[PDB]
């Protein structure tokens, strides 16, 4: 049924764009990921990976 | 044409992409 909208409506009814972003972090092969420089790769000696 | 069978056991997948060895892991 109708959802129509009207400026002089106030708060609490005035149209809310809603956008939900919806994530899956898990062991898993990775395709979105964050702007962080990759270094060279290093065998055999501790390091914060 | 339709007829039944009996499954046994089969059907069995890896639930995760985790790696195990020599691992009891149970999954629900």
């Amino acid at each position: 049924q109708s959802y129509g909208f009207r400026p002089t409506y106030g708060v609490g009814h005035q149209p809310y764009r809603v956008v939900v972003l919806s994530f899956e972090l898990l062991h898993a092969p990775a395709t979105v990921c964050g702007p962080k420089k990759s270094t060279n790769l290093v065998k055999n000696k501790c390091v914060n990976f | 044409t339709q007829s039944y069978t009996n499954s046994f056991t089969r059907g069995v997948y890896y639930p995760d992409k985790v790696f195990r060895s020599s691992v009891l892991h149970s999954t629900q």
